């Protein structure tokens, strides 16, 4: 099976945070428990009754051809917590198993067909992945400032203005909230057209129908890989600069052996009459005194925080000494793609790379050395060798459009030169309701 | 492809001088590229040829 | 003169050089050429062009282009010259010998 | 998706490798019946070609489509080729060599990371095979994978100037190519030779097997050889006309020993020593497939 | 003289739309 | 009425290439080109001069201003003080400043009402025209052209880009075109008449 | 101490034909052709563990001086030049070394020169307290005796 | 003392400091461990830190 292929499921905090809602408003009975004496012809009732595919795990242990049905149907169960979720089943195959699963986002509008009560995307959840774990307060802050910038007075917004308790502050928080008419108990009641107004049934976000027209292309606009220009890790390795393109990665060596950082590695030892930071070396033990002599390692540091001056200096000899490859995934950097007739305008010592707060955004820049013309031949040799040590881990110029644009040799194109996607230049026609469109690729 | 005539933007060039002995030390180090010569005063093809 | 067809108000003219330009044996042709010697190197790059110039000069230019591309001197000969005229054993390490 | 044929792409009238001839279009076999050798005091000898490295550079994914074809024949035969030894281009190969990758060599020559359907392209499997073998290409300037820059040639001799009896003893003398010749022979040579579309040379190379594929190599042989031939003139010591009567005889000494000169001079394509080093893997990767 | 190096991006020429007294039709 | 749309001439557009070029590359042999044609192509071809090493498409600066608090000169949005610590200073150059900036884009997109009017425009008298422009060109067209790559096509010195760009665009897949374009709202009314370019 | 020539070296006399100008990329190099192979590098960083004998001196390029000792630093090469006369101290620990020896006339010196190398006995170093935590660089020594 | 944990160059330090974090039996935190809005006002009253 193919990791789309499967048996899809997600935890009951996304069902009731999202789909539920959904079902109420578009009446129909909540979706059966499936408690694995459960027949498939149930299922299908249930998903036909529904129009989702979708059922509530309730209890221990799906049969097989239920289990079955629920895989070619691709109906999403709905567990109330991912642990030991194999027990749940029972596999005749005996293939299923935990961490055999393939997480991934599933558009709403992919299981509902009822087109009025969807206004978003995958985008906005991977947005969302960006952002930092936000205390209410933090919320506000944003809200405020979006609202400063926007020029409202939001003054007194979500407070309370009492004469004697004086002024106090609920919180902003509230997403995918509805408006619901509440029993006098304080309970909320389900959604009734027959009393509430139309209005009621779906509060689109609280945004206006054009803004959410307009949302739909922002999300598009955020999401494309070409603004996605805040890259992370640098990998530091001692070669030679001689590979023209900015976004080249050295390959790791084929001897060489993967190693977490871990502040254990690293310890003082005597060593000849002095205190070294050796570093010890957990394929064999042996340990190293010695920057120089250390076996091929492609070292990770995930976290630089907390670590010693000399034991980054130590690392760092050791690329040099020993040709360690120290990826550093901490780094968030925003590279700046030079022509070589530029430069380097903005340098950066190893000892700033290692010890940068683990917040900042980082600025390296790396240099497109494809425009760089040919030593005149009676040029002086150079027995010098130009060095680098840092590299991008991912591709830089994922919003490069075109490349070296010059001839090589009057008619020949040159080697890395790039020209401009199809797309760029492809004007093509509106839909008939429309929207933009490519042209037809051949026919029909 | 051609060769270049305008004088061209070489990489900064550190020299560093080889004694007998020495404390090498890897403090501060660039990253950018950077050319390293053991020698000084190594502009030593002056005998030109008309 | 080819360039006065369709230009010279003069009738005959242009009927006469037009006739002249049209047969086969015949073909008035202006600027980059391509030539045997297209893409061949020397410092720079060799072209051809169709000029306005007489065959004789042309001729002449032509032979010594061709010279300049067959000399195939180098700097290797310069340094054996070179060291005729040094005291023996003396060394030279200029450029690529080539 | 081309369909490959039983025998190989390089049937296809879509793939005819042909040169110029002062000018006129003829196979490469009969640019090579003009070529006449004479031998000398020294002796070219073969010993067996070291085997290639397993190890293929890592499948990195890239920005772009890659312009394989055109990167390889101007490494091999173009004029003053630069940056051969960049690494992104056989990262994508090494991507083509996977099971079952999404990317794809067009008839083109290009890679594209889409399936880009607009565009048609070699059969995965192929291209697979073929990947699998010259996405070592990258290993070509790292240093402990360089391919001899030297004992390597004599088999290009031996392929090219090499009679039946000295291609089966496996020893020939060195040689002294001649033919008559026009004004650019080499450089317009080195011209039609990196127009062609040789990944279809190369895909039925690794591809193939058996009795199609032996038919291949024999098939091809003159299409080989002219390769050799561009690489030979672009590794030779030194090369003259010769003027007789009123021909003037193209004179390459010495077929089947690089010297390795670097520096550009005006009768033929110059190899940087990264072209040397590029030259030299091909040829490690390509005489292994021939011979086997 | 020394090799060098410049930038251009593409110019905004936004307008608020023209205000004409003439017309174009009948 | 209220101003429910901000109306305009010549739009700025959410993206815009950017070029660095080497100035030490330079084409000998220099390019005359009809007056009209130059005119049309022209922004582009000095846009894409020879001697360009590198063009980008970055978030066009101009529209997402600072008005917004939008800083795009990193070459990603960045936004001084929306997701920030409480209890003391956000500190500079936060990668925060980032989500914040992809936010008041989206934001900027949400709200952009911007309503297009026709601007200044041209109806070049074809023979003027060289044949490649002539086709991509219909009828009529802004004098704020913009650049579009596809306009080097036999334009550009750069010869592999021409062939580049002459293939795809002699594929049927993909197909440039430029100025007044037949539509399914063309003689729809409102006040005024839609038309598309 | 006289430092050990490792196993996996390849003895080679050094010539001036050895070396040579050439284009790599985009740059003219001193390239090294190691006789065993025939093979050039054109850098200092991939060269085979070469033990280079150099008899001479004289006449060699100062260029090829600084290409042989960065192939020491880049290469590990062993580079033993018999032509050399020194006269040595052996300096206490306490005494330190009061002067040293660029490789830059070591490699580039007419053949009578006397040198005078220092030679740190290093017994009584003192060793650091056991809690000192560690300093970070690494002595290093470039020339060596090939007698005692 | 769980704050020095990786961030004191004393390396027994930081493994039995980590070891003692690592067990199930203690768990150090710093914070606002608890909130308790008010039923009616619905504004946060007493918080444990």
């Amino acid at each position: 099976d193919d990791l789309d292929e499967g048996i899809r499921m997600t935890t009951y905090d996304q069902y009731l945070s999202h789909i539920r809602e959904r079902l109420h408003i578009t009446n129909v009975p909540d979706p059966i428990y499936i408690t694995g004496a459960s027949t498939p012809d149930q299922i299908a009732a249930s998903v036909q009754a529904t129009h989702v595919a979708v059922v509530l795990y309730q209890s221990g242990v799906i049969n097989g051809p239920a289990s079955t049905y629920l895989r070619e149907n691709e109906v999403l169960v709905v567990m109330p917590d991912y642990y030991d979720v194999v027990s749940r089943f029972a596999n005749a195959n005996l293939q299923m198993n935990n961490n055999r699963y393939h997480e991934s986002v599933l558009e709403i509008a992919d299981i509902f067909d009822q087109a009025d009560f969807i206004q978003t995307s995958d985008a906005v959840r991977q947005l969302r992945a960006l952002m930092p774990t936000l205390s209410t307060s933090q919320i506000r802050h944003a809200i405020e400032r979006i609202a400063q910038i926007t020029d409202v007075d939001s003054t007194d917004y979500g407070k309370l203005t009492l004469r004697f308790l004086g002024t106090l502050t609920r919180s902003l928080k509230m997403q995918n909230a509805q408006i619901r008419r509440i029993r006098p108990d304080g309970t909320v009641l389900r959604y009734d057209d027959q009393i509430d107004i139309e209005a009621f049934r779906w509060s689109r976000y609280f945004l206006d129908e054009l803004q959410l027209r307009r949302l739909s292309v922002g999300l598009r606009l955020i999401t494309n890989p070409r603004i996605a220009r805040r890259f992370n890790g640098v990998r530091i390795m001692y070669l030679t600069d001689d590979d023209p393109d900015p976004d080249f990665v050295p390959d790791v060596p084929e001897g060489y052996v993967a190693v977490q950082y871990a502040h254990r590695l690293f310890s003082s030892s005597l060593a000849n009459k002095r205190n070294r930071v050796t570093y010890t070396h957990p394929p064999t033990g042996m340990a190293y005194p010695s920057p120089t002599g250390r076996p091929h390692v492609h070292m990770t540091i995930n976290e630089r925080a907390g670590m010693s001056k000399l034991v980054a200096d130590n690392i760092i000899a050791s690329v040099i000494k020993s040709n360690w490859v120290v990826d550093i995934l901490d780094i968030e950097y925003t590279a700046e793609v030079m022509t070589p007739s530029e430069g380097y305008t903005q340098h950066v010592d190893a000892e700033s790379i290692m010890t940068a707060p683990k917040g900042k955004l980082f600025h390296l820049q790396f240099m497109d050395g494809l425009l760089r013309p040919e030593p005149s031949a009676f040029d002086p040799p150079a027995s010098g060798e130009d060095m680098r040590l840092i590299y991008p881990l991912q591709p830089i110029s994922v919003a490069r459009s075109m490349r070296a644009i010059v001839n090589h040799n009057e008619v020949d194109r040159p080697r890395g030169a790039v020209a401009p996607s199809s797309y760029e230049m492809d004007t093509g026609t509106l839909s008939r309701n429309g929207d933009l469109l490519y042209s037809p690729v051949a026919n029909g | 492809d051609d060769v270049g005539i305008m004088q061209q933007k070489k990489p900064p060039t550190v020299v560093q001088s080889r004694t007998d002995v020495f404390n090498e030390q890897f403090a501060n180090e660039a990253l950018h590229p950077t050319t390293k010569v053991i020698f000084n005063g190594l502009d030593v093809n002056t005998e030109v040829q008309p | 003169p080819a360039l006065l067809r369709d230009f010279t108000q003069v009738n005959w003219l242009n009927r006469d050089i037009t006739n002249m330009l049209q047969q086969a044996g015949t073909k008035y042709g202006l600027g980059l050429t391509e030539t045997r010697l297209d893409y061949v190197r020397l410092v720079k790059t060799i072209v051809g062009h169709a000029l306005n110039i007489d065959h004789f000069a042309a001729s002449v230019l032509n032979i010594n282009l061709r010279a300049l591309m067959e000399a195939n001197v180098t700097a290797d000969d310069r340094i054996k010259a070179l060291q005729a005229h040094s005291m023996i054993s003396t060394q030279f390490h200029g450029p690529n010998q080539g | 998706m081309l369909q490959q044929p039983t025998g190989g792409y390089t049937t296809l009238e879509q793939f005819a490798f042909t040169i110029r001839n002062d000018g006129t279009n003829a196979t490469p076999t009969q640019f090579l019946q003009l070529l006449s050798y004479e031998a000398t005091e020294n002796e070219l000898v073969k010993k067996t070609i070291p085997t290639p490295e397993t190890h293929l550079p890592s499948a990195r994914n890239v920005p772009g489509n890659v312009y394989i074809e055109d990167a390889i024949t101007q490494a091999l035969f173009g004029i003053s080729a630069q940056n051969v030894n960049a690494h992104g281009y056989f990262s994508r190969l090494s991507a083509l060599a996977l099971p079952n990758t999404s990317a794809r060599l067009g008839l083109d020559g290009v890679i594209y990371n889409s399936e880009t359907i607009n565009i048609p392209f070699y059969d995965p499997a192929a291209v697979a095979n073929f990947a699998a073998t010259y996405a070592k290409l990258g290993n070509a300037s790292t240093p402990r994978y360089r391919a001899d820059m030297i004992d390597i040639y004599a088999h290009v001799g031996l392929e090219l100037a090499g009679t039946d009896a000295e291609r089966a003893a496996g020893v020939m003398p060195v040689k002294r190519a001649k033919f008559d010749s026009w004004e650019g022979s080499l450089i317009s040579l080195s011209r039609d030779v990196v127009n062609w579309k040789i990944l279809a040379f190369l895909i039925d190379l690794c591809s193939l097997e058996g009795e199609a594929l032996r038919a291949f190599k024999t098939r091809n042989r003159d299409v080989f050889r002219m390769m050799l031939f561009i690489m030979s003139t672009a590794v030779a010591a030194n090369v003259v006309n010769r003027k007789v009567t009123k021909r003037v005889d193209r004179v390459l000494e010495y077929i089947g020993v690089n010297s390795m000169r670097t520096a550009g001079r005006t009768a033929t394509i110059t190899y940087d020593l990264s072209r040397h080093e590029f030259a030299a893997k091909f040829l490690q990767l390509t005489f292994t497939r021939w011979n086997a | 003289k020394i090799a060098t190096a410049s930038s251009a991006r593409q110019a905004d020429v936004e307008k608020p739309a023209d205000v004409t007294f003439t017309i174009e039709n009948v | 009425l209220s101003d429910d749309f901000k109306q305009i001439s010549d739009p700025k557009g959410y993206l815009t290439y950017s070029v660095k070029y080497e100035d030490q590359f330079t084409k000998k042999d220099k390019l005359r080109a009809s007056e009209a044609d130059d005119r049309i192509v022209g922004p582009t071809v000095n846009l894409f001069k020879y001697g360009a090493a590198v063009v980008n498409i970055d978030l066009n600066r101009d529209f997402f201003d600072t008005a917004t608090g939008i800083d795009l000169t990193k070459g990603i949005p960045l936004v001084q003080d929306l997701l920030v610590p409480i209890g003391v200073t956000a500190g500079a150059e936060q990668s925060a400043e980032y989500v914040s900036g992809l936010l008041m884009v989206l934001f900027k997109v949400m709200t952009d009402n911007r309503l297009v009017i026709v601007g200044e425009t041209t109806t070049p008298m074809s023979n003027t025209l060289s044949t490649v422009v002539n086709n991509v060109l219909r009828t009529t067209y802004h004098n704020n052209v913009g650049v579009n790559p596809a306009l080097l096509r036999d334009f550009t010195q750069v010869n592999w880009l021409n062939r580049d760009i002459t293939n795809m665009l002699q594929q049927a897949g993909t197909k440039y075109g430029l100025g007044l374009t037949e539509t399914r709202l063309d003689y729809v009314r409102l006040v005024k008449t839609i038309v598309g370019h």
